[PDB]
């Protein structure tokens, strides 16, 4: 950053090696500043003999031949093998570093064991890329804690449920809905499936998501293990299978409907089993329904979720929250009997929201009206859901038949 | 990370009044369960 | 990441480390309760078991994915908790 120079205190010791006892500090300022530079001088042109001869080390012999271009006399006695040391001396009050030289008998330098002979210099050839990468020559660089038995339980049971094949899949599933001891694995179950369900965000599978309900649905049908503790991430996990709105990878051709239908029936399972007045599941899951299903900007599919869900509830509950928005199937068939865009993918999903509302409402239009039903379909939105209502009183008589 | 121990929603003066008013609600003495009766008819706090 | 959902972790690649009103909903208009009716049928520690306070009082609702791409909040990994109210558990 600033312009580096030998300290001014390093040249009053020097000038007392000399014999001069006072010297004052802009004289000392005026030394320091000429022998700093002709340090940097002697620095860049020593680095000027090590790279033109090539030996990025920058020997001894670099600044005895860069002195010699700058005319000053060589420094005698510095290529010999030494390093650097440097002896500290305490003293009174006088603190510097010196030397410590050590002595030798004569004889014992000319009764040094010699080294070897040098060898001169030859020439070697070899390959070192043949049309392409090197030969490998040596002339080339060379180039609480679940135990043993449950761990691998787990991990044999929740990779039988990934889709390798079908076969270990069922035994899996056999596996998990009819073994007595599998608590204590419960928690690590609960995980897997929410973590999995979760990771449909960043890629829409629909086959992992309907395998993660068949694993939640074979954890319902084991006797042994109680799932009150762990249902408070079973639900959410079941309730995006069935109301979010992507649940496919191409939309138009991918069944994500029967993933709905089945997490459907498998949350009005999961309230059938849990629900206590305490707890107030099934109120909060109608909720979280209903208020979904009458708030307009919702999509047809999480539409078709909420409807679906609410139909597997039960009776009474398509009694007073399914048919006072019957008028809605208008607002639907106003997009299906006439769109101005009908290549598009609200077509498919608004006339499965219709086949799904008119099959679930026609068992409530045959229990809360005449026998007759004469115009009871013009009567009805569209006169479809009259239609299908007289069906279901047909296929209701054939029930009766068969009793 | 264990969930911290849960506590029962009821106190142990209420869950011991409760077995009281149960105990002498199913009429092993005729007095018992004329005052359970009556405490059932008016406690203002029987919610929860 | 090593947890629980491990698979799912290493799959994905990631390695640090007026029908609103409150009486539609009561159980009473909701539920087929005439099944119920019988025809010719044939304390210093709790008395009561403790629910589990996660559903009977968290908003579990708020982990429901209503739409992948417009998700109104951030989620985050799920560390495994190990309950100790709920027996079966040796620990």
């Amino acid at each position: 950053l600033s312009n580096t120079v030998l300290p001014s205190e390093s040249m009053k010791v020097v000038a007392e090696s000399m014999g001069i006892a006072q010297i004052q500090e802009e004289t000392c300022q005026l030394l320091t500043d000429e022998v700093s530079y002709r340090i940097k001088e002697i620095a860049q042109d020593a680095l000027k003999f090590m790279h033109m001869g090539k030996r990025q080390k920058l020997t001894t012999s670099d600044i005895d031949y860069a002195l010699k271009l700058k005319n000053v006399e060589p420094l005698y006695g510095f290529h010999a093998q030494e390093f650097i040391p440097f002896r500290f001396a305490s003293g009174g009050g006088r603190e510097l570093y010196f030397y410590e030289e050590k002595e030798v008998d004569l004889s014992d330098i000319i009764n040094t064991p010699l080294p070897r002979v040098p060898l001169d210099v030859c020439l070697k050839a070899h390959w070192l890329s043949i049309e392409g990468c090197q030969p490998a020559i040596p002339e080339n660089p060379p180039p609480h804690e679940l135990s043993v038995e449950q761990q691998l339980y787990y991990k044999e049971i929740t990779e039988a449920c990934v889709g390798s094949c079908e076969a270990k899949r069922a035994e899996a599933l056999q596996s998990i809905a009819t073994d007595p001891g599998l608590y204590q694995m419960l928690p690590r179950f609960s995980t897997f499936i929410s973590e999995g369900v979760r990771v449909n965000v960043v890629q829409n599978n629909l086959a992992l998501l309907i395998y993660l309900m068949r694993m939640v649905k074979a954890l319902m049908d084991n006797p042994t293990l109680y799932l009150e503790k762990y249902v408070h991430e079973l639900i959410p996990a079941v309730m995006t299978c069935i109301v979010s709105r992507q649940l496919c990878l191409r939309p138009d051709v991918d069944n994500h409907w029967a993933l709905r239908d089945f997490a459907a029936r498998l949350v009005a399972q999961i309230c059938k089993h849990f629900s206590t007045t305490t707890n107030n599941i099934q109120s909060r899951i109608t909720k979280t329904f209903t208020k979904s299903w009458v708030d307009e900007k919702t999509p047809w599919t999480t539409r078709y979720g909420s409807i679906a869900g609410l139909a597997e509830l039960g009776h009474d509950v398509i009694k007073t929250l399914i048919l006072p928005r019957l008028q809605q199937e208008g607002e639907r068939i106003r997009s299906v009997l006439d769109g101005p865009v009908l290549s598009n993918i609200d077509r498919i999903g608004a006339d499965h929201v219709q086949s799904l509302l008119l099959k679930h409402c026609a068992p409530v239009l045959a229990k809360l009206r005449p026998p007759p039903d004469n115009q009871d379909a013009y009567r009805a939105e569209f006169g479809s859901l009259g239609p299908l209502l007289c069906s279901q009183v047909v296929k209701a008589r054939a029930q009766a038949a068969l009793q | 990370r264990l969930k911290p121990r849960s506590i029962h929603e009821l106190s142990v003066e209420q869950q011991l009044y409760y077995k009281e008013i149960t105990e002498a609600c199913v009429g092993s003495c005729e007095a018992k369960r004329a005052e359970a009766l009556q405490s059932i008819a008016t406690d203002p706090g029987l919610y929860q | 990441r090593y947890g629980p959902a491990r698979l799912w972790y290493d799959m994905l690649g990631v390695p640090e480390d007026d029908l609103l009103a409150d009486e539609n909903f009561l159980m009473v208009t909701q539920l087929h309760w005439e099944d119920d009716i019988i025809w010719d049928g044939e304390p210093w520690y709790s008395i009561f078991p403790i629910d589990n306070e996660d559903l009977v009082y968290g908003r579990w609702e708020d982990n429901i994915i209503w739409d992948a791409q417009a998700m109104p909040r951030l989620l985050e990994p799920p560390v495994l908790t190990l309950d100790p109210n709920d027996e079966n558990l040796i620990l």
